RNA sequence: GCCCGGAUAGCUCAGUCGGUAGAGCAGGGGAUUGAAAAUCCCCGUGUCCUUGGUUCGAUUCCGAGUCCGGGCACCA
RNA sequence: CAGGCGCGCAAAUUACCCACUCCCGACCCGGGGAGGUAGUGACGAAAAAUAACAAUACAGGACUCUUUCGAGGCCCUGUAAUUGGAAUGAGUCCACUUUAAAUCCUUUAACGAGGAUCCAUUGGAGGGCAAGUCUGGUGCCAGCAGCCGCGGUAAUUCCAGC
């Protein structure tokens, strides 16, 4: 035996909005292979020495390095 | 000597040839005799017990289990 | 992209290894020209300001105030096609501990010499150590020798070819008896004070037409002391082997704690790897990697590095212990051994019970001679008389030690690094000699 | 700051007295017939049926007009009754005390694996039991302690997975037909 | 006068003769080990009349 | 890592630039005692820290090392 | 929050994540070492392996009959007894599930037990206090001994084997 939980929607489309994103990725609907925690961390910090437009050059500057 | 206080005890080495394991300036881990600092038995005045020497159990030395921290 | 390669600079006291080697890094870029007017300043207001160069690895009080070398210092430098980690090493017979500990870790010597009226046979001489040197670089292991003959400038005449050219006869026919082929080494006039001969070709001497090397795996041919780093021959490194890391020193860095520090012989040091000091007998994982202040992610062989250990204190693991993976074949502390040693100048009888001082790797230990198995032949180990009773010098034999100190020690057949050894007594290398069996401690 | 419940309890009691031979002679001989491993296991029981009697007996202190009697007085009785340790004609609070210690262990699920035939053995019961070779009603039970209620009695049976029953044998014997049909062929 | 001092230390245990443990099966644990103490004590009962023996007699 | 001083019987302390280390205390054996103590007889019981050098020879002369004590230094 | 040092008898990872729980903000969308997740963890608590069976065997009861003896079958127990082949999960390991992603757990296929060496320890055995006045060693020494006491050449107590 085995339980669980589960959920149908009406149309996919309703699916697409009121729907964990997790869950979505789960049938790769929406998928993301994104940075990590610490790496976006890094940056926000980096980029909140510097001021004007030079702060989204540097930041992707330094984020690849 | 006492690392914390710097105090002077006297401890008693239990079991037949564990003196032989400990040397001088050594670091030991001293307990109590059991009787909440009173003398135990025969032995006059000393109210404390060695439990390890040269951070190695005095008991796993005497049962062969580890021997004094040769350098 | 470099390849990283470990030399130590060797020669007899005063013939200007550490201005050599401080005035080279200087030049390469490997430290800051303010430093240097600040080492100016400083040297001659302690009354040393001829250790201006010398100040960059001198980095002691004592080193500082006595214009002396005491114990080993390492610096980095690149020669555009070698990522360089250079050992200056002293040049006292006092300190002749501390040399084998930077020479083992060494994969080329560049042997200093003083070209000077009076100065160089006082290096060659009986009681000097040019010749201990090599000798003691051969026995370790570095089959590439650079010999630079320095002060050039304080010949008679200055930059005097006849000079340089019998010092060149004379050092040859040494390195060529203790094993050092004379066609495969660069002779190098170089004056370290000046910086003559070392980047760029010196006026001072348009006589030199430069060094020429005949060696299997590539003829090289320069002027300069540069040129000469650059035609070193790739060390080949022993990848494919459990770890072996001989400590030689232990740091305490503020907010990192217990960071050992030693060269890699064989295997892949990585982090999260659990490691085992042997005969310390302590395993503990890795946390970190870094060689000269630069993260690593591998500890391929041959790369001199340190690293965090957790909850391990100083006092530990100290010198001489050998650092390999417990998971893999670890070290393990020797109770004796068995060495094919070759007697090179005792001045009397050698017999059981003898306990001269044993340098192996970065372990320096008084081993007590046990039993002098058989005597052998010295080019080969054919035998010749069983139980010898006693060995005089030139005799080769098998013998084996007990360690009075825990050491750990290998079989130079699996590691060739860790069997390689020079027994020391009277002030001087008495013996050399290889290891062949170890008897292992179970320490279970 | 966490989202965590540390509420726990000892399910036993130690011996007031460490070495008194009578008690460790009847602890024996109980472990000996309920096939138990440990001593402790008589000191689970015996702490359950002490609580147990322990509340009836500030229960009977009550007049039987404390509405407070009734309720846990009346709850009390039908949990007794439902493990089976208590005769459903037995409806008195003054009956519990008379409850003893191999009344409540005789209901353990080792015991009626022996008892229904199942093993032959108290020792082969907890055997059985803890190879996943018993149900109850549809669900395997693994522990020995499983305190069997009267509802469930009368279902206790082999599983459907195990070999002894309408199972595909087990690996000892699996690995001797591949040796009868590779040593005939 | 006092006999005793720090140099003979560890001496009866220096000077006991070594014995080794013999190979003997192990011994059951858990509630085999129970199983056996319950029929060496209460099955396995031969009466005796005189007077009782102990589990560890030697006479 | 560097430097300084010491290492002799079980303990303490002697010991001449080099002619084969003693003193006291302790201990051991015997007589005695149930066993001691006391008492009465006999006995150094030590690889001069270890090891090499040199010497005709080494504890005392010179090196190397270990331990102890003291001081200095050591930041991938 | 990790992590280091110091102090001490004395206390964890410089990990992953906003999915949960909730909070802030112009905000359904961003952020949160708050918090969750895993790591270390014999602080403490709960459940629970380290065999079971069958026959032969040898004592022993046992059940009945019979010369009291004796006999037959039967129930029960001690034997790394003589075996025998059954069972299983620790383990390894497909997938699957778990979950933000993983993990563990739960299931499953394979494999995986005889010295089932896949080998249970820690304390004690004069009394208090459950368990030897067995054997060897030492000889008021070495030690033990919470207390009383043991040890002075046949130690129920030291050191050992059983
Ligand atoms: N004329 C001249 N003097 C030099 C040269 N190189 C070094 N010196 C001088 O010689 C002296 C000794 O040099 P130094 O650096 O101490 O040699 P070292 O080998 O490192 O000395 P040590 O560490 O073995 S003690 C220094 O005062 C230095 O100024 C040189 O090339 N030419
Ligand atoms: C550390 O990275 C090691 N290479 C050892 C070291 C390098 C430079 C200076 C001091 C130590
Ligand atoms: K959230
Ligand atoms: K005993
Ligand atoms: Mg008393
Ligand atoms: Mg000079
Ligand atoms: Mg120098
Ligand atoms: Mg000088
Ligand atoms: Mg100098
Ligand atoms: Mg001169
Ligand atoms: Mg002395
Ligand atoms: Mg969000
Ligand atoms: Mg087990
Ligand atoms: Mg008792
Ligand atoms: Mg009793
Ligand atoms: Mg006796």
């Amino acid at each position: 035996k085995t339980t669980g939980f589960g959920m149908i929607y009406d149309s996919l489309d309703y699916a697409k909005k009121n729907e964990p994103k997790h869950r979505l990725a789960r049938h790769g609907l929406y998928e993301k292979k994104k940075t990590s925690r610490k790496q976006r961390k890094e940056r926000k910090n980096r980029m909140k020495k510097v001021r004007g437009t030079a702060k989204a050059n540097v930041g992707a500057g330094k984020k690849p390095k | 000597q006492l690392i914390k206080n710097g105090k002077k005890i006297t401890a008693f080495v239990p079991n037949d040839g564990c003196l032989n394991f400990i040397e001088e300036n050594d670091e030991v881990l001293v307990a109590g005799f059991g009787r909440k600092g009173h003398a135990v038995g025969d032995i006059p005045g000393v109210r404390f017990k060695v439990v390890k020497v040269a951070n190695v159990s005095l008991l796993a030395l005497y049962k062969g289990k580890k021997e004094r921290p040769r350098s | 992209e470099k390849t990283h390669i470990n030399i130590v600079v060797i020669g007899h006291v005063d013939s200007g290894k550490s201005t050599t080697t401080g005035h080279l890094i200087y030049k390469c870029g490997g430290i800051d020209k303010r430093t240097i007017e600040k080492f100016e300043k400083e040297a001659a207001e302690m009354g040393k300001g001829s250790f201006k160069y010398a100040w960059v690895l001198d980095k002691l009080k004592a080193e500082r105030e006595r214009g002396i070398t005491i114990d080993i210092s390492l610096w980095k430098f690149e020669t555009s096609k070698y990522y360089v980690t250079i050992i200056d090493a002293p040049g006292h017979r006092d300190f002749i501990k501390n040399m084998i500990t930077g020479t083992s870790q060494a994969d080329c010597a560049v042997l200093i010499v003083a070209a000077g009226v009076g100065e160089f046979e006082a290096g060659i001489s009986k009681n000097g150590q040019t010749r201990e040197h090599a000798l003691l670089a051969y026995t370790l292991g570095v089959k590439q020798l650079i010999v630079g003959v320095n002060k050039m400038d304080s010949t008679e005449p200055p930059y005097s070819q006849k000079r340089y050219e019998e010092i060149v006869k004379e050092v040859s026919t040494y390195i060529k008896k203790i094993g050092y082929n004379p066609d495969t080494v660069a002779f190098v006039p170089i004056s370290g004070w000046n910086g003559d001969n070392m980047l760029e070709p010196s006026a001072n001497m348009p006589w030199f037409k430069g060094w020429k090397v005949t060696r299997k795996d590539g003829n090289a041919s320069g002027t300069t002391l540069l040129e000469a780093l650059d035609c070193i021959l790739p060390p080949t490194r022993p990848t494919d082997k459990p770890l072996r890391l001989p400590l030689q020193d232990v740091y305490k860095i503020g907010g990192i704690g217990t960071v050992p520090v030693g060269r890699v012989e064989t295997g892949v040091l990585k982090p999260g790897m659990v490691v085992t000091f042997a005969p310390v007998n302590v395993t503990t994982e890795v946390k970190s990697v870094e060689m000269h202040h630069e993260a690593l992610s591998e500890a391929l062989p041959g790369d001199n590095v340190g690293f965090n250990v957790k909850n391990v204190s100083v006092k530990d693991v100290r010198r001489g212990n050998v650092a390999g993976d417990s998971k893999n074949d670890p070290p393990m502390e020797a109770a004796g051994f068995t060495a094919q040693v070759i007697i090179l100048n005792h001045p009397g009888q050698i017999s059981a019970g003898y306990a001269p001082v044993l340098d192996c790797h970065t372990a320096h230990i008084a081993c007590k001679f046990a039993e002098l198995k058989e005597k052998i032949d010295r080019r080969s180990g054919k035998k010749l008389e069983d139980g010898p009773k006693f060995l005089k010098s030139g005799d080769a034999a098998i013998v084996d030690m007990v360690p009075g100190k825990p050491m750990c020690v290998e079989s130079f057949s699996d590691y060739p690094p860790l069997g390689r050894f020079a027994v020391r007594d009277m002030r001087q290398t008495v013996a050399v000699g290889v290891i062949k069996a170890v008897d292992k401690k179970a320490a279970g | 700051p966490v989202a965590r419940s540390w509420v726990c309890r000892k399910t036993y009691v130690t011996p007031r007295r460490p070495f008194e031979k009578s008690r460790l002679d009847q602890e024996l001989k109980l472990i000996g017939e309920y096939g138990l491993r440990n001593k402790r296991e008589v000191w689970r029981v015996k702490f359950t049926l002490a609580k147990i009697r322990k509340a009836a007996r500030e229960l009977l202190t009550l007049d039987e007009k404390d509405p407070r009697r009734l309720f846990e007085g009346n709850a009390l009785l039908r949990r007794l009754v439902r493990i089976g340790v208590l005769d459903e004609g037995k409806m008195k609070l003054d009956y519990i005390l008379g409850l003893k210690i191999e009344d409540f262990l005789e209901r353990r699920l080792q015991t009626q694996v022996f008892k229904l035939g199942l093993a032959k053995s108290i020792h082969h019961a907890r055997v059985l039991i803890r190879q996943r070779h018993i149900r109850v009603r549809k669900q395997v039970v693994n522990i020995p302690s499983f305190i069997v209620r009267l509802d469930s009695q009368k279902h206790i049976d082999f599983s459907l997975r195990s070999p002894y029953g309408g199972g595909r044998p087990g690996r000892v014997k699996r690995k001797n037909a591949k040796k009868g049909q590779g040593g005939a062929g | 006068k006092v006999h005793g001092s720090l140099a003979r230390a560890g001496k009866v245990r220096g000077q006991t003769p070594k014995v080794a443990k013999q190979e003997k099966k192990k011994k059951k644990t858990g509630r085999a080990k129970r199983r056996m103490q319950y029929n060496r004590r209460f099955v396995n009962v031969v009466p005796t009349f005189g007077k009782k023996k102990g589990p560890n007699a030697n006479s």
